[PDB]
């Protein structure tokens, strides 16, 4: 089934934990079924993670430790949004979180549905505040003690919340159904019939017979795809996740190079500067010992290969210490195939010393 | 006067607090806003006292010059959601401002003097907020760096411009010296640090002759390590800090650094055992 | 016997002695080469007596293993031209093997071996020449690492292949940790330790309570700094060696690590200085 | 007035220094009178070194701090060679001095000019077996303490040496002298009359109309010098030392960059691998605070840019520290301009972290 990631956001004694207790007990009392919870509805498959700190999650996400589909911002009723609820939403805004759902906790403690009417109002105005459709966002009015207390009243909440979660959060685009794309580790030339490049295919799928672009680095390149292989077997089809050896048409083996990017058509554009979340990791996590400054100029590692860069700070920053979560803007010394989303990691001397995020492709 | 959901609207959108904390001030006020706001400044002190017992080792660390006086601060919360928070900047602001017009280095004091504001701030914001500690710096010439909210520091200087200053600055927070000068490390502290090394030493096999020269070169590092003007410039690692110095005819009479939790906890939670251990009957 | 240059040029040959020095052998012994070279090899201990005044920290640290038996060796001299001569390394060698088949850790009795040997090098070389110190390793499986003849580390462990063995040696030689595991270093020295970086805090102007809170959390990581297996593997910091070694579920029982030279103050010559404390005569 | 670096290597107790006491003192009175000593002939400066450790030679001479044109051989007479002279004379050829010069030290203590006819023989055959001209090698038989007394019978033996320094060490080559040759940096257009490309004269005179070649990086070009210009002052010649702006002919931006190197055609061929002596910094010189392995990825600045590059250590090698000398066969990633002899620096992420000097071009 669809896998889903969510995550929740809010006040420390607003019931989160509460809440993703009563969400799995539930679920599984009616259905039958990065430190995180897994739940399922008749529909899809639930990865929950939750996300105390601003910059725990940032960089979380940089490491590809925890990256949501949808967010559940989770107020309690009795107190309504509190004056840090908007760091919460800026967060959820900063790091483009798609969706956010809200579950008023609590509400069986409001005498006055008046209230309540205030209560959703605020977080409305708050969600539109940045940018998020406050008009249209589902706000499930429920009590995680009582659902947990077995309180059919209120246990429907929560399947009512599963169902916003269902219903809400567009299931995810599985790497299959998008645009094929492979990322080139070697090229090999042959005679007989042409060069072959491998890799592992990241997305879509890739016949006999459909047209390719070689993208990055030198300018676009236009070819055929003349067969797939696996294991020195013609293959039908390249597939995402497998690793295969895609033959080309009339494609030289120095027209290619390892870090080139293979792909359907005017799906895939190559970038030279962008805006960046960068996580510089900690001396004891094997990264720099020291400090860098302005003129740091390491490489950017873009799926295969490195592309030296240089970079602007934010302004009034001046020095960036191991274990700092930074934004930056990069300036690669050569084009590469890359767009908001692509996960990148920074290195020095062929080791990895960080990771970040195309954040905003500028040129 | 009859308390409406219009008249609680008018005291939350007035005080920032819950919306049942202003309902019940307001019904026992009986519609009063002002009585209203005074009954929550009673009850507030007993949610801050509530709150008192959670560990606030996030925050922010706060950093403002005046001439020859300087002030460091250190004012913790909860989480950095809050500590990114207007009203806790705004707080924390405050009490940095009193504490350089008052030359307040004293933390009871200052406590003390807060302790209202501090409570009210707590019963809207729902999380432990504390003035921890501030320290003054004074010198002829002061200078500041804040690295984010997280690490302040403080410099006194002679002969150094503010950019100086402010690199010396830079490489305090990074690499935390203790001592200005090498020499400014005591004998004792020398001596016992011999002890120590030479124990080592011993017990690594080390022919005893062998093991006192080895620990006594490591001596000469262990000042230099600890010292500011003995470390390593963090924007040149091949001159130390007192080379800078030394070439601008330069000189550091002091220096602070504060870094928001040192000497707290840090918890660690672990939300799926969290969640399973709220997982019980139904 | 006339002392022609032919028969100084002969004495020469089979002596390795200096030109002049074998000429007047000659001129003692009369002639009579035979003489000449047993006088010679009385006179080596004096001239091998005068070079003991002169600083020997420059040699070769030197390995050798002999199923589960190994032994770590330091041969001093001047120059790293010496440290590279065929005569010297010859020596180390000998002395070298001469330990591991005769099982000798006692550098006294090393030397006494050895001693006439050294004088009749010295002699030749003009270089004070010595046998420094000696030590073996016992383990079910030994491994050995040369950082150049710089550096020497002999490592013992259980469960461990060649190429573990090897890597951890190579660690050591850049890491130098002085015990296996944390719980090694003795409560003494932890004890020791916290008092100092005590005394560093207190004198920070940290507050008693922050300052012991904070002290309390340094030492926690100071038995794993001195330690094997506390420490970040150098061939990926991501890791300690502990992890390492759980992950080829193997064991370190010993190690050690010889650097030539250390213990030895050796002097920054100038030569500019040198040459003009020369320059004095005209 | 020509400037020759020049060394003494020998035996720690042969008088080395003592020599080049009696040098200064000697030639001073005579003609108008790492640590270094300086002395002057009628003719030439001298900027004279010792030779106190193999390694330690090899280093400054890789950190660009030593390149001696000559070295003096202080043998004592008293003695004749020591076991370690072989070691002397192998650093000799290892660094490829070009000349040696043998100082006989001592020699009013050898009471036979037959005894010091035996130790010349020694010396003489010792550099033969290293590839030196022994035979043809001046050897001074001197004495400089009695120099340094002022006895002006042996004052005399040292002017001799200096003699030699003069005659048999010819004098270095002029950089005006070498072919021309700029390091570029910076490209740019006017429009208005052509392209120019910016850079010091490394080496010779580049004359307006004359023709150069673009090498390294790309393949080799050539082109026309159609204006000579400096800073606030048209010229008509750019040479050595001279921080110029080229003007050329007919060749579009596009196809110049940083890195690339303007020569007399034929003068420079570019290069991808070569075997290169390297010294790399100690942690307390501002270097590496950990070693690196086989796998270590840096960049190699040559002149004006960084090449990244493969690197191939010895066999046996698997470990280097900071503060270690070491050989290593470099790949670049695409061709530099490079000749044996040729200075170039290894960084991290743009800081520098080592140097090295080109010693075996290979392709």
């Amino acid at each position: 089934k669809p896998h889903v990631n969510v995550g929740t956001i809010g006040h420390v004694d607003h019931g989160k934990t509460t809440l993703t207790a009563a969400i799995t007990t539930v679920l599984a009392k009616t259905y039958g079924g990065t430190s995180h919870v897994e739940y399922d509805t008749p529909t899809r498959h639930y990865a929950h993670v939750d996300c105390p700190g601003h910059a725990d999650y940032v960089k979380n996400m940089i490491t590809g430790a925890a990256q949501m589909d949808g967010a559940i911002l989770v107020v309690a009723a009795t107190d309504g949004p509190m004056p840090q609820t908007r760091e919460h939403i800026l967060l959820g805004r900063q790091v483009g979180v798609p969706y956010i759902i809200v579950f008023l906790n609590k509400c069986d403690m409001v005498d006055d549905e008046e209230l309540l009417e205030l209560v959703e109002m605020e977080v409305r105005e708050l969600l539109s505040q940045y940018d998020f459709p406050g008009d249209d966002t589902p706000i499930v009015r429920g009590s995680a003690l009582k659902a947990l207390e077995g309180d059919a009243e209120w246990e429907a909440k929560i399947l009512e919340l599963a169902g916003f979660l269902d219903s809400y959060i567009p299931e995810p685009e599985r790497a299959i159904d998008k645009p094929f794309l492979l990322p080139i580790e070697d090229v090999f030339s042959i005679s007989g019939r042409g060069t072959v490049v491998t890799g592992r295919v990241e997305r879509g799928i890739i016949k006999v017979g459909e047209e390719v672009e070689i993208v990055g680095i030198k300018e676009t390149q236009k070819s055929t795809c003349t067969g797939v292989e696996m294991f020195r077997k013609l293959l039908d089809e390249g597939r995402a996740g497998e690793n295969v050896g895609v033959l080309l048409r009339g494609i030289k083996r120095e027209e290619i190079e390892r870090g080139q990017v293979l792909a359907k058509p005017g799906t895939i554009k190559p970038h030279t500067k962008f805006e960046s979340e960068v996580y510089i990791l900690s001396k004891d996590e094997g990264g720099r010992h020291t400090p860098f400054f302005k003129g740091y100029r390491p490489q950017f590692y873009f799926r295969t290969t490195d592309v030296t860069g240089t970079i602007e700070l934010p302004e009034g920053v001046e020095m960036v210490m191991p274990g700092d979560n930074i934004k930056m803007v990069v300036t690669l010394i050569h084009p590469i195939a890359m767009d908001d989303g692509l996960r990148f990691a920074i290195r020095e001397g062929g080791r990895t010393v960080g990771a970040g995020v195309v954040a905003k492709v500028l040129s | 006067a009859e308390i409406t959901a219009s008249l609680v609207k008018e005291l939350r959108e007035r005080t920032g607090a819950g919306m049942m904390d202003c309902k019940k001030a307001l019904t026992e006020a009986n519609g009063d806003i002002e009585l209203a706001i005074e009954n929550m400044r009673k009850s507030g002190a007993i949610k801050a006292a509530k709150k008192a017992g959670n560990v606030a080792a996030d925050g922010v660390i706060k950093t403002k010059i005046d001439g020859n006086y300087g002030i460091i601060l250190e004012v913790n919360c909860q989480t950095d959601f809050v500590a990114k928070d207007a009203g806790f900047q705004a707080f924390a602001d405050k009490v940095l401002d009193a504490a350089v017009a008052g030359k307040i280095t004293d933390v009871e004091v200052l406590k003390a003097q807060f302790e209202e504001e501090r409570v009210a701030l707590v019963a809207k914001i729902g999380e432990n907020i504390n003035i921890r500690r501030v320290a003054a710096l004074e010198g002829d010439v002061l200078g500041s760096y804040q690295h984010g909210a997280r690490i302040g520091v403080l410099v006194a200087a002679k002969g150094a411009d503010e950019e100086l200053v402010k690199h010396i600055a830079m490489h305090v927070a990074a690499s935390k010296p203790e001592f200005i000068k090498p020499e400014d490390v005591s004998a004792e502290v020398v001596e016992k640090e011999y002890q120590v090394q030479l124990d080592i030493a011993m017990q690594s096999g080390k022919p005893k002759e062998i093991a006192e020269k080895m620990v006594e070169g490591r001596m000469k590092k262990f000042t230099g390590e600890v010292s500011l003007t003995g470390q390593p410039f963090v924007m040149e690692p091949s001159k130390t800090v007192g080379q800078l110095l030394k070439e601008h005819n330069a000189e550091v009479t002091g220096f602070i650094r504060f870094e928001v939790g040192e000497g707290i906890e840090k918890v660690e939670t672990d939300f799926a055992a969290e969640v399973a251990a709220m997982s019980k009957q139904s």
